[PDB]
């Protein structure tokens, strides 16, 4: 029922013998399944995300240097070493600078020199690998039965679904079950993308840029840093001492080249959880389990009245809310006519088989009516309801497709 | 500014009050012209003090020292 909630919506028919549909959800979209003698069956999908990625890599791209050691040798007198260059948290460069009278050494030339620095990241960028097998994704369902809106959320199942989750079963207590075969379809090829992420931020990236950008790196687990020398700036020597200096945050830069990337959202509850957009599921719905509830109830003949009258949903669709005080448990009838006088239903009822199971029932029924002229009908004889109702003929916001039949 | 025996070497502790001081070391001295150095903390740079010879005018460095062998200055750039 909740797709009259959500604007984009799709009407998916099924041909009486048939027993599977086929129905495509995309996000922020839901779809409205229909089947003679069967229940409309509102399907949508909720999220599509990945939970628990294992890390890959860590990428520093503000580091801190600190403690910075140099030791250097005259000419022709060995090179120069430090204890430093044997400590793995250190970034160091061995290189040689101008010696000879005027910083101590009876010899003129190159004499070797080495800076370390004691490497620390303040800021990197996280790495992580996604699983095809590990993603989740979630479908909210519901049937047309006649609640409130105000119950809507109680009535839908939710189905979580991961990469051969097998079928989900969706029971509905006097309506049976219906069964969901479905296969999760990305935007994204994860064989050669990594989940980025910096801060809060998050993205999807390619691999191989990835590993190709001139930074630190941490492996999975950590616990060592490759690449130190990429935000670690030597200048050129002088006689005994070189300018350490550690480079500027890389953090505007990565942004920047990160503009040209499809983005993710982090789950606000659980910091292991990463949303995916844009992608789709494809669906495939076995309803010949799906039954009608009150198929023996008498139909109603007291006094009905609208509680709410019959409201446009923006779907080409009319909404209405009928109460029955008195003739309960008994089915509402409902037609839609081309006039008052005669009796042919030219409307689509989408609740199939309306009922009040208890007096002062309030039941919601949603019927779609034919273009032009018509008139809404509950029930029969003179105390019977009566709404007449203009289609207008514009382009409505929900989708219609050709009805299917599937073995 | 502060002068500390390690192993061989001989570490010049300095601080932006030490700027431009020479320091009497034994039988030689020492200086140093460091303006980056400020007080001591993480963010530090040690490096050698070249001996230099009675008539060796210093060359290329910022600290030097005449007579006197394995000196390192160290320091630091931040405030205290
Ligand atoms: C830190 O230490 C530096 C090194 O000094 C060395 O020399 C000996 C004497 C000791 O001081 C040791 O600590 C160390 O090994 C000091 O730099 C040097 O300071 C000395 C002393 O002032 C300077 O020596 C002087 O050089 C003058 C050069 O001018 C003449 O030189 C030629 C010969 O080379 C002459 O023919 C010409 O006429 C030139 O005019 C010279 O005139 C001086 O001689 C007179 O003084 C000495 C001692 O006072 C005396 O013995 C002699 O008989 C004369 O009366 C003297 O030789 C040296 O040039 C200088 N070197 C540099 C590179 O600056 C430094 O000052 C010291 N720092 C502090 C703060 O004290
Ligand atoms: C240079 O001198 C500073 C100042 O004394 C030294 O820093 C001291 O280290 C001790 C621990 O050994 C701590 O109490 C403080 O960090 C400092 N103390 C004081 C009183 O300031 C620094 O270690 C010296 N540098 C070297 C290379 O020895």
């Amino acid at each position: 029922a909740h797709c009259i909630g959500i604007t984009d919506r799709d009407f998916i028919e099924g041909v009486h013998g048939g027993t599977w549909v086929s129905a495509t959800l995309e996000q922020d979209k839901c779809v409205t399944v229909m089947a003679p003698d069967k229940p409309s069956l509102d399907i949508s999908l909720e999220t599509v995300a990945i939970d628990g990625p294992a890390e890959a890599r860590k990428v520093c791209y503000n580091a801190v240097l600190t403690h910075v050691k140099i030791n250097d040798k005259c000419p022709s007198t060995g090179e120069a070493h430090l204890a430093e260059e044997n400590e793995g948290d250190n970034a160091c460069k061995r290189t040689y600078s101008d010696r000879g009278w005027g910083n101590g050494c009876g010899l003129f030339g190159k004499g070797s020199i080495v800076a370390c620095a004691k490497f620390t990241c303040a800021k990197s960028m996280s790495l992580f690998e996604v699983d095809q097998t590990k993603i989740q994704y979630v479908i909210r369902a519901q049937l047309h039965v006649g609640a409130k809106q105000e119950n809507w959320n109680t009535d839908i199942k939710t189905l979580k679904f991961d990469a051969l989750s097998g079928s989900q079963e969706a029971e509905f207590t006097g309506y049976g079950k219906a069964t969901l075969e479905c296969q999760v379809q990305t935007a994204v090829d994860f064989g050669n993308s990594y989940i980025a992420e910096m801060e809060k931020e998050s993205w999807i990236v390619d691999r191989q840029w990835a590993q190709d950008l001139t930074l630190p790196w941490q492996s999975g687990s950590g616990g060592v840093w490759r690449e130190m020398h990429h935000l670690v700036e030597f200048e050129p020597p002088h006689a005994a001492t070189i300018r350490v200096l550690a480079l500027g945050n890389q953090e505007g830069s990565l942004k920047t080249a990160l503009t040209g990337a499809m983005r993710v959202t982090k789950d606000t509850n659980d910091n292991n959880l990463y949303k995916l957009h844009g992608g789709h599921v494809s669906c495939r719905v076995k309803l010949s389990a799906l039954t009608l509830k009150g198929t023996s109830y008498k139909m109603c003949t007291d006094k009905m009245s609208f509680v709410k009258n019959p409201t446009d949903t923006g779907h080409g669709t009319v909404v209405m809310q009928v109460k029955v005080p008195k003739g309960a448990p008994c089915k509402i009838p409902v037609i839609v006519a081309d006039d008052l006088t005669a009796a042919i239903n030219k409307g689509i009822l989408v609740t199939v088989n309306p009922i009040a199971s208890t007096n002062d029932d309030e039941v919601l029924i949603e019927v779609n009516p034919p273009f032009g002229d018509s008139y809404i009908i509950v029930g029969t004889g003179d105390s019977r309801l009566t709404y007449q109702w203009h289609k207008e003929d514009d382009d409505d916001k929900a989708g219609w497709s050709h009805p299917q039949f599937e073995k | 500014v502060t002068l500390v025996r390690k192993n061989r070497w001989l570490l010049l502790n300095v601080t932006s009050e030490d700027l431009g001081k020479t320091f009497s070391v034994g039988t030689g001295n020492c200086t140093t012209n460091i303006l980056e150095a400020k007080y001591w903390c993480p963010d530090s740079m040690e490096y050698n003090c070249p001996n230099l010879s009675p008539r060796e005018e210093p060359d290329d460095i910022d600290c030097w020292c005449y007579g006197v062998e394995n000196v390192r200055v160290a320091y630091g750039k931040c405030d205290s």
